[PDB]
């Protein structure tokens, strides 16, 4: 009974993990931000944002050549396709993109800021931010957060106007349907304040959940140089799990 | 410390299930998000492709749900359950000033007159006893039906509002049904 | 370090063009806009999904919307309240005439004048006064009805014009209606 | 094996959760078994579990 013993102790550690990192959201977001605090989080949107411009808007284009040539081959044996416009705009802007481009910003600058925060651990450089006096959860941690609420619902509208427009390519100009019957089969059907904001606050949750998690694990690691990469693995099945898992809830509450 | 954290912890996750049996009442997915519900039922012929959650409607309102489908072996009749929402079919206290004034305005007529008693403290006797408590909005003319919503849509029960002489208590059942008409008689009469 | 202040400058127009193309080339915020509305209302004797925020047409061209669909209880009718709209279905500055020299032209007719009451100007007064504001394009003979587009299709209103000597004016009730077609309503009618 | 069949539960609700609401206006829902085992089978689990 040692494998049921330490399968009980495994998720006990777990848990008591889920309260260190609430505690330690809870300093964070209520301060009012030391002098200097802008200037760090300009800064920090180039790392976590910029760098993350090429990813979502390559792979962004893919799904979108994906969805016009699916969405035809369904579409055609029903022989009506000026619904081809509507489903793929309503594939993408309130079930696809917040949910893939929730998973590549947990690979790409998910896991990257578990290693940038988590070098920082092994390398006594938080240590010594310390003695000095400077507290670096609003020095180091507190930029790069808001940098991840910020920086993920400025990409999941780039990951949506690109699919779309990779979609009328392949639907329009290479498959030959109509294409003013493409454009006015989108203003009937996808409203804004129920499809295009409720595809925002979707990846908002998101945004917190993938950020705050790959945070944490950056900054309660153990200071090893194979007890990071052990980190990194652990924040990027976290990230693709509680994006799923709070996938389902949200779209209860808003289709349901 | 640490027991501090492992609480910290136990109380995210029980917040984290309060959530999502709060957001899974709320979609309509479990349990009856509809007020004051009272439940009739009917007895039909045949009511083909009707699951529980379908629609009642009165002119294309929906007011209430099905929850039950079972058969009677012995008459051959089958058996409808639903539960009705109550907070916009039934006459409400201040609903009762719009219906005494309508409902035994239509006791004391012409025809109620030279028939019973024309001394009688009854016909005004029997409305307000029948008013005040177990009130719906449905006559006591009424059919009840299946219809299609859209020929091509899933059936839902439909209320015929017909004529108006009394209502039914709350539990009460439809004696006048209309059964389904089937795609396969369709199509023998069309041709 | 200036890159750093400016190559966060281009994340924010590029996305400032994605959120602009959603919003005015996609979703349905540009072509939804009540120029000037007012409210007008009626009463079906069914309303089997015509969803909220629908379209009203005259003739095949959208000139309305729909805001509430609730029941009547006491007659168990629907109510639908629709936002026309106060430049393409009244009778603007220039305008006002067009409807006194239309008054004056088949309703201020000699023959039609000796139809009805005698007078010399109380008719020919009243025209003056009841039909400069608080008038739309809608004779009072046109009944509104549900309708459809295709066969698969949403539901819309639709008012059918004709004849009308008077016009509707503010929040009034279209006379006539008539339901919505469906399974259950043609194949009992068919025959 | 334990975070695959964990998330492939949950993508299976919410394309069971997608399409129905869609398929309920146009009435026709005999087709919901079709299109989330067409999602599935040809589209999102060869993508979807190459992702994780």
């Amino acid at each position: 009974m040692n494998t049921i013993a330490w399968l009980g102790r495994l998720v006990i550690e777990r848990i008591r993990g889920i309260g260190v990192a609430a505690l330690m959201l809870l300093q964070i977001i209520f301060s009012l931000p030391s002098a200097g605090g802008f200037g760090r989080f300009v800064y920090q949107m180039h790392r976590v944002g910029v760098m993350s411009l090429l990813i979502i808007t390559v792979s962004g284009l893919f799904i979108g050549l994906v969805l016009g040539l699916q969405g035809y081959s369904i579409l055609v044996n029903v022989g009506s396709e000026s619904m081809l416009g509507t489903m793929v705009s309503l594939t993408l802007l309130r079930e696809l993109a917040p949910v893939v481009a929730a998973l590549l910003f947990a690979g790409r600058a998910g896991s990257a800021l578990t290693a940038e925060i988590g070098s920082m651990k092994q390398s006594e450089q938080l240590a010594s931010m310390e003695m000095i006096g400077v507290d670096p959860l609003k020095q180091i941690v507190s930029p790069r957060l808001w940098a991840g609420i910020v920086s993920l619902p400025m990409l999941t509208v780039i990951f949506a106007a690109i699919g779309i427009v990779g979609g009328k390519l392949v639907g329009v100009d290479f498959l030959g349907v109509d294409e003013g019957s493409f454009w006015s089969g989108m203003q009937n059907n996808v409203q804004f304040g129920h499809d295009v904001v409720n595809g925002i606050i979707k990846s908002i949750v998101f945004a917190l959940l993938c950020t705050w998690i790959a945070v944490f694990q950056g900054y309660a690691c153990d200071p090893t140089p194979e007890g990071i990469a052990t980190a990194m693995t652990r924040t990027v099945v976290y990230s693709s799990l509680c994006v799923l898992g709070f996938d389902f809830v949200l779209t209860a509450v808003m289709f349901g | 410390s640490r027991t501090s954290e492992l609480a910290v912890g136990i109380f995210v996750i029980i917040f984290g299930i309060a959530l999502f049996f709060l957001a899974m009442k709320v979609s309509g997915l479990v349990g009856t998000n509809l007020s004051d519900g009272y439940t009739m039922k009917a007895q039909f012929d045949n009511v083909n492709g009707l699951k529980p959650r379908a629609k009642v409607t009165m002119s294309g309102v929906t007011i209430g749900r099905v929850d039950s489908i079972t058969l009677d072996p012995v008459t051959r009749l089958a058996t409808v359950t639903f539960d009705l929402d109550g907070k916009l079919t039934s006459f409400n206290a201040e609903q009762l000033k719009e219906v005494q004034k309508n409902a035994l305005d239509e006791l004391r007529y012409s025809s109620d007159y030279t028939q019973a008693t024309p001394a009688q403290q009854k016909t005004m006797e029997q409305q307000l006893i029948s008013n005040m408590n177990s009130i719906t909005s449905i006559d006591e003319d009424a059919y009840i039906m299946v219809a299609t919503n859209g020929l091509l849509g899933e059936k839902y029960l439909k209320i015929v509002p017909g004529g108006g002489l009394n209502y039914l208590k709350r539990g009460d059942t439809i004696s006048n049904t209309q059964g389904t008409m089937d795609l396969e008689d369709l199509i023998s009469k069309f041709i």
